[PDB]
């Protein structure tokens, strides 16, 4: 019949939702450059503990938001700010590699340290204007009014601002240091510095993976794709959350 | 290239048998037999890799009882003075080896992992690729506190100096022929590892 496979698709999902939680625990654990690794794991934290349980019982499996609306805004403030704070997290790695691997000389541990705290204080400085946003600027509300059900403001200005504050600009970055990160990893100017690069550059690959259907048709539907079945919607975006079960397998990989 | 080391060629697996048993073979071949083992290899100069200043400990060292269980392979060649007064010392102790052709990676390989004591008293060192080539195939290292070497020996992974201060050379040299213990086993270990973190 119809909802034996859903049934068994979200149990799924919420294995996934715990699996995602622990494992990023752990690598958080063993911690306690690793302080970029302790940001990221933190953000991963985030997304599947408060972002990704939401979602799952309220846009994935159908049970309508009669919780608090007061608590609309806090949810949605929690999935815009972890998912930035995620993908900035990943593009500030690459940054640390192309450095490690371009800039060799002048990056000492004392620039290293420096430049790897000023990157974590920038990426949750950044995270947070981009999620409460529309507060401080002051131009709009952040969820979609008219609504029996818990959406973020499409308004299009922030849609803009949020949207290139978190995909589009790491994106030009990552597709900035790409190539060099790659050819270290091929060791195209011993086997250390290429498994780190071959790491990286992984992690960046199944970030553009993971991200980039939903961000491209959240792009597409302002233009004539005013009909994209929320269906596919939804799996664009938990295949965007499961970059936050990847990256622990990925780091627990090397 | 980036300076680092080969992982894949610098390893002990390519070696056949024990350390100690290397390191006698070794020493039969130069009429010496067992005893605590220094090995320099660098270019002979004034002011850059430091041969003089371990010429001076030597001189130093001959000294002193201990000299008696020490031995010394110097490797290289260069300034003809120092390259005599290395003939020098060679021609006085029967526990002196000095060499003065280029040797192959394997042979020196072969080298690293036996000898169980590399100095490297240089006056400045970029990078440090002997004592991560000695560090991967279990010498511990005896260096200047200049330049790279400072940045990859550590505390617990080999022996710093004063550059150009012959007295504290052979003063260390005196400290690593006391720290001749079994814990040799763990201060070589410590090296392989911190030598692979290089890689
Ligand atoms: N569970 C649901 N539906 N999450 C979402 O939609 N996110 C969560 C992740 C996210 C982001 F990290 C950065 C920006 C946006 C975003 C967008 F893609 C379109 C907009 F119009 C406004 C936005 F802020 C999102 C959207």
């Amino acid at each position: 019949l119809l909802s034996v496979f859903g049934v068994l698709i979200l149990t799924l999902l919420g294995f996934l939702v715990a699996a995602t939680f622990a494992w990023n625990l752990l690598v958080l654990a063993t911690i306690l450059p690793h302080n970029l690794v302790a940001s990221m794991a933190v953000s991963n934290v985030l997304v599947a503990a408060l972002v990704m349980p939401l979602s799952l019982v309220h846009e994935l499996s159908g049970r309508r938001w009669q919780l608090g609306r007061r608590l609309c805004q806090l949810w949605i403030a929690c999935d815009v700010l972890c998912c930035t704070a995620s993908i900035w997290n990943v593009t500030a790695i690459a940054l640390d590699r192309y450095w490690s691997i371009t800039r060799h000389m002048e990056y000492t541990l004392r620039t290293r340290k420096c430049v790897s705290n000023v990157m974590i204080a920038l990426t949750w400085a950044l995270s947070a204007v981009i999620s409460l946003a529309p507060l401080l600027f002051g131009w709009g509300e952040t969820y979609s009014e008219g609504s029996e059900e818990c959406q973020v403001s499409r308004e299009p200005s922030y849609a803009v601002f949020s949207t290139v504050g978190a995909f589009y600009l790491p994106l030009c970055v990552v597709l900035f240091v790409y190539w060099k990160i790659y050819k270290a990893a091929k060791f195209r100017v011993e086997q250390k510095e290429q498994r780190a690069a071959l790491m990286v550059g992984i992690l960046i690959g199944v970030f553009v993976l993971c991200w980039a259907p939903f961000f491209l048709t959240e792009l597409i539907s302002p233009l004539c794709s005013c009909d994209i079945p929320a269906i596919w919607k939804s799996i664009f975006l938990w295949l965007g959350y499961s970059n936050s079960f990847f990256n622990p397998l990925i780091y627990t990989a090397f | 290239s980036h300076n680092g080391i080969d992982c894949s060629f610098w390893n002990e697996s390519y070696l056949t048998g024990s350390r100690d048993e290397r390191k006698k073979s070794l020493l039969s071949k130069f009429g010496m037999d067992e005893g605590v083992t220094f090995m320099f290899i660098g270019r002979f100069d004034r002011g850059q890799k430091g041969v003089d200043v371990l010429l001076k400990a030597i001189e130093i060292l001959s000294s002193k009882k201990e000299f008696q269980e020490m031995r010394f392979i110097i490797i290289g060649k260069g300034d003809p003075e120092l390259e005599g007064w290395a003939r020098s010392l060679e021609e006085k102790h029967g526990n002196v080896k000095v060499i003065t052709e280029m040797l192959s990676r394997e042979f020196v390989r072969e080298l690293y992992g036996s000898v169980d004591f590399v100095i490297i008293p240089s006056y400045f060192e970029p990078f440090g690729l002997v004592a991560l080539e000695a560090m991967c195939l279990g010498a511990i290292p005896i260096a200047s506190a200049v330049g790279g070497l400072r940045d990859i020996i550590t505390n617990e992974t080999g022996i710093l100096v004063k550059a150009g201060d012959p007295g504290e050379l052979a003063n260390a040299i005196l400290k690593a022929l006391e720290l001749s213990r079994s814990d040799l086993s763990k201060f070589r270990e410590n090296c392989k590892k911190r030598a692979m973190s290089f890689s």
